[PDB]
């Protein structure tokens, strides 16, 4: 029930590490081996995931989503300096601007690919948790025909105690498929740790 | 009067509930001592023939 405002309010704690740390980091560029900044921060996005899939809850105050992007604050914020230092590492100053053509090219063909995957996910888990809870709902169970009652209680007709259990229903297959994408990106990330060793060190 | 007696006996015949189909019981929310009206539900049988 966020709305727009409020939502967008609930990502601000990102930028509160990286308004201070960059500079930091960038002042102190000439003693520090970036791989290990890199893999600092992919570890850092493991733990930032995780924490948001095992604490989101219906009943979840704006603190609970606020916590995590704090977290991931350190991580964003060590993760595209080092690697764009690396990317572009010993070309000459003329070819600078290709290599960051496809650099962009390539890094906006993957944000694509996430958002088409991760939504479809999204919606198709929704659907299989909603199959499998719609189950319980059936005669021959207390604790199902004292819900009727009671909505009956409240005036709604027999149909329209029934939209709104499965709306509720829905709701619950939604927090369960959006936390079971979470748990899969920090997996995901664990694997991704290692490759950055591959880049030889001629740095500068 | 034996109108109303033929009544009566099935009304006390009917305390005894019978299966109308061949089956298998799926669901049972029935236990000793509950209260039974003709619109709660108790079992289910499901056959296994067509």
């Amino acid at each position: 029930g966020y709305t727009a405002t409020w939502a967008g309010l609930a990502s601000a704690p990102v930028g509160i590490i990286p308004v201070i740390l960059s500079p930091i980091i960038g002042r102190f560029a000439h003693k520090l081996d970036m791989r290990r900044l890199v893999t600092f921060s992919f570890i850092m996005y493991a733990v930032c995931f995780y924490w948001r899939a095992y604490t989101f809850e219906p009943g979840m105050d704006f603190g609970a989503s606020a916590w995590p992007q704090f977290i991931q604050g350190f991580a964003v914020a060590c993760f595209f300096m080092p690697l764009t230092t690396i990317t572009l590492s010993g070309l000459p100053p003329e070819r600078l601007a290709a290599a960051s053509s496809l650099s962009n090219f390539t890094r906006t063909l993957a944000g694509s690919i996430g958002t088409s995957i991760t939504t479809t996910m999204w919606t198709n888990r929704e659907s299989m948790h909603h199959a499998q809870l719609t189950e319980s709902v059936n005669p021959f169970n207390p604790n199902a025909q004292a819900m009727y009652s009671q909505l009956e209680g409240l005036g709604m007709t027999q149909q329209q105690a029934s939209g709104w259990i499965a709306q509720q229903i829905t709701n619950q297959g939604l927090i369960i498929s959006a936390n079971e994408i979470f748990w899969m990106s920090a997996g995901i990330f664990l694997v991704l740790l290692g490759l950055v060793w591959f880049a030889k060190p001629p740095f500068g | 009067a034996a109108t109303e007696v033929r009544n009566a006996w099935l009304a006390l015949e009917r305390t005894r509930i019978i299966s109308p189909m061949t089956g298998y019981v799926s669901r049972r929310a029935v236990q000793p001592g509950a209260q039974i009206s003709p619109t709660t539900p108790l079992m289910a049988v499901v056959p296994a023939t067509n």
